[PDB]
């Protein structure tokens, strides 16, 4: 608020509450492991090359 | 008496009970 200097200024609550309301979004998308890999990975074999 | 091939090859790990062992991971779901 600006200071007045012609007119008496009425007194005024210098914070106001606003409220607002939130919007929901999902997002997905799949993805697929084959077994025979996974085997692979997990069993460790190391033996040839 | 003859004397056969005691493994199946080189290239992979020996075991032949190799039905077994993945059938009972399915269950409880050297070269």
């Amino acid at each position: 608020r600006v200071a007045s200097g012609a007119g008496l200024p009425t007194s005024r609550q210098t914070t106001i509450m606003v409220t607002k309301y939130s919007e929901k979004s999902p997002i997905t998308i799949p993805f697929e492991l084959s077994a025979a890999c996974l085997t692979y990975l997990r069993e460790t074999f190391e033996g040839t090359i | 008496t003859v004397s056969a091939p005691a493994t199946y090859g080189n290239f992979v790990l020996s075991p032949e009970n190799a039905v077994t062992a993945i059938s009972y991971h399915s269950i409880l779901a050297d070269s």
